[PDB]
């Protein structure tokens, strides 16, 4: 009569509780250090993928929030037709496409 | 064919063993052929040694060196440039190569 809430709806960080065993599952909460040994098949030399001689950044309209709610454009001069990636090195921006 | 003007620029480059040290050589000539690249350096060797030349484009290759920094001459069909880098330690220990 007196059981109170149970842990389902108490527990932080949105972590779903189950049992058989008991567990606590998508517990989101901190971050985890991964060291990933690539296979050498993957990389390729520089001399195959294009290198492209320039770039140019123009940002269009951005809000900054959750949403892929930013958009801007790279005008790029290269020498060959290939599938280059795109990556941000800054903390506090992600790409849509890699 | 002589070349008429002819550019570096380096991208990332390490100091070991492999050949972990790529450039471009951006070139303006006046015909199709066949020039041998080198390098000027006692500290810094190349892997291709006939490159095709066209009238006007570019050309990646790839370098080994043991200095730090790539503070080195390239020549291309006798026209010379310094490419200037900063190479960075490295990343494994032990490779199965002279």
């Amino acid at each position: 009569n007196n059981s109170g809430r149970p842990l389902q709806e108490t527990a932080p960080f949105g972590c779903k509780i189950e049992v058989e065993p008991l567990r606590a599952s998508n517990c989101a909460y901190g971050h985890i250090p991964i060291s990933i040994d690539i296979p050498d098949a993957a990389f390729v030399r520089s001399s195959e993928s294009p290198t492209i001689l320039e770039v140019s950044c123009t940002v269009a309209d951005c809000i900054y929030s959750a949403d892929f709610g930013g958009s801007l454009t790279l005008q790029y001069k290269a020498d060959r037709e290939g599938h280059c990636p795109v990556h941000s090195h800054s903390t506090t921006a992600v790409l849509k496409e890699a | 064919p002589t070349i008429l003007e002819v550019s570096c620029t380096v991208a990332d480059c390490i100091y070991s063993a492999d050949f972990g040290g790529s450039l471009t050589l951006q070139y303006k000539a006046d015909r199709e052929g066949h020039c041998p690249v080198h390098s000027h350096s006692t500290t810094a060797v190349l892997k291709e040694a006939t490159t095709h030349v066209t009238a006007v484009g570019s050309i990646t290759l790839h370098f080994s060196t043991s200095s730090p920094q790539a503070n080195f001459i390239v020549s291309l069909c006798g026209k010379k440039t310094t490419c200037n880098a900063e190479c960075k330690p490295p990343a494994d220990h032990i490779i199965g190569e002279p």
